[PDB]
């Protein structure tokens, strides 16, 4: 799906998406695994899968919650705050919104 | 019910399939109990008018201590099974009599058993029969003697107490 | 060389140890290598200190093993002689720090690692058994019972075995190794301590066997039927 292809396009060197083993042919179209690299400290990569890329929905996809956040203590509160600020969002958007608000919360509970 | 049949079982065990006719379609599965099970079916059939009025007595009082193992209770089932709904028509007295024998024939084996295998398609054979034959008549009579079984059957049979 | 004077660094200045992989991604140029890298520091400290509970450097190692390839610290907590140190403390401590791996899973490597991870696994089971026969003197408790604990959840049943199955295949002087560290370890498995110990061993030494067979062994069995098959190709 183009859409996203715009997307994708449009991130920042920051940013790096890719695929896994993928069911995302043309329907799912996507659950990559996005990197965080950047100045701050780094994390581990959501999936983010997403609907069709006419976007009458948001990706947010939290498959790794279970092993990943609870084992750390930084962990545990980069997952805490991240999860009340996605709940404010307003059909939040795929690619650049989802990311966007996943580094801003990363680097936001680091205090 | 008592040539060997139990404890030479064999590794016949499967009852399914031996005890329905047609299986002797082949000339292989010619048990000759099978014979006498489909010579039954055929008996009750062409006879059921009033000498059917004899199986409830001939169930409680002989068929009680001839039976130890299961498959003996599989094979009282695939006698006493299709005829069920010849005897609802219009003797449903003996319904009760039937489904209490059927009971106590459980209990009897559940008490004298090591494993109980076959006792899946029982669960909803028995089911079915109270679900559609019998309905809520054999409650009382039932209630106080399911909880005698294994644990495994109540858990099956914990539908029953409705 | 620049990584130890860092690591001395960041033990001068107790760090918040989120901003402790902000430093070292800033020391090193963060993109020249991680193979070339943090795999050597995380024996410095706590095997050094060796009679400590030397805090803080396994939680800058649990951040590490949250972005890192398990191989390398799988080989190296299996290179490291802990045993010959035997602190009974050090090892201990270091049980719930690999309790992360094998719990949530051994992560891919995308290229060649394949067989990296492989001798790691491999590597971490000899270590895990050496860690059983040190443990299990008990001449007068805990750590007979944890590293068994550790072992059976290693031996995760189907996500390791076919590791271990194709680490076999990799080369069989380590498992004719391992078989005679079973058999050493079985030597001791004997030994009256405790109900719920020398009990499990058996589970877990019964696994160690069934890797080399099979893992999808057809044992399935009540198929019971007619073969029309047999009775027709006969006819």
């Amino acid at each position: 799906p183009n859409v996203l292809q715009g997307e994708v396009a449009r991130l920042d060197p920051k940013f790096l998406v890719n695929l896994d083993p993928s069911h995302c042919s043309n329907n799912g179209t996507v659950h990559l695994i996005c990197k965080l690299d950047d100045k701050d400290l780094p994390s581990v990569p959501p999936l983010e899968l997403s609907v069709p890329a006419d976007y009458p929905a948001q990706s947010p996809m939290w498959i790794d919650r279970q092993w990943q956040y609870d084992a750390n203590p930084f962990l545990q509160s980069v997952h805490r705050c991240m999860t009340s600020r996605l709940l404010q969002l307003p059909d939040k958007h795929s690619v650049t919104a989802l990311l966007n608000t996943w580094a801003q919360s990363i680097h936001q509970a680091c205090l | 019910s008592s040539s060997s049949l139990t404890s030479e079982t064999e590794w016949v065990g499967y009852p399914f399939r031996l005890f329905d006719f047609t299986a002797c379609h082949q000339s292989y599965s010619e048990m000759s109990c099978s014979y006498t099970l489909a010579l039954a079916h055929a008996v009750w059939h062409h006879s059921s008018i009033g000498q059917l009025s004899l199986i409830p007595k001939f169930l409680t009082e002989a068929l009680l201590p001839v039976v130890k193992t299961e498959f003996q209770l599989l094979y009282v089932y695939h006698l006493v099974g299709p005829f069920l709904q010849r005897f609802q028509q219009e003797r449903t007295r003996c319904m009760i009599e039937i489904g209490v024998a059927f009971y106590d024939m459980l209990l009897n084996v559940d008490q004298c058993s090591t494993h109980l295998n076959y006792m899946d398609p029982i669960c909803d054979f028995l089911y079915h029969m109270k679900y559609m034959f019998t309905g809520d008549s054999v409650k009382e009579q039932v209630e106080k003697i399911i909880c005698n079984l294994k644990p495994a059957l109540k858990l099956r049979l914990r539908f029953i107490t409705h | 060389v620049n990584l130890k004077q860092a690591i001395l660094q960041a033990w001068k200045e107790r760090w918040s140890d989120y901003q402790w992989a902000i430093n070292m991604k800033k020391f090193f140029p963060k993109g020249a290598t991680w193979d070339i890298l943090n795999l050597a520091e995380a024996l410095l400290e706590q095997a050094m200190i060796g009679p400590s509970p030397n805090p803080l450097i396994l939680s800058y190692l649990k951040y590490a093993i949250s972005s890192q390839m398990v191989s390398c610290s799988s080989v190296l907590t299996a290179i490291s002689k802990f045993d010959d140190f035997s602190r009974d403390l050090c090892v201990q401590a270091l049980l719930d720090i690999m309790d992360m791996f094998c719990d949530r899973l051994s992560c891919h490597g995308k290229a060649e690692e394949c067989i990296g991870l492989c001798r790691a696994l491999l590597s971490a089971l000899h270590w895990l058994l050496r860690c059983t026969a040190a443990s299990a003197e008990r001449l007068q408790e805990k750590q007979l019972a944890l590293c068994l604990q550790c072992l059976e959840k290693t031996l995760s049943s189907t996500k390791n075995r076919a590791l271990l199955h194709i680490a076999k295949l990799e080369e069989a002087s380590s498992w004719t190794a391992i078989e005679h560290s079973l058999l050493k370890l079985g030597e001791i498995l004997a030994n009256l301590s405790n109900p719920q110990l020398r009990s499990q061993a058996e589970r877990c030494g019964t696994l160690i066997r069934s890797i080399p067979s099979m893992l999808s062994v057809h044992s399935e069995q009540l198929h019971k039927t007619g073969f029309p098959t047999i009775h027709a190709l006969i006819l």
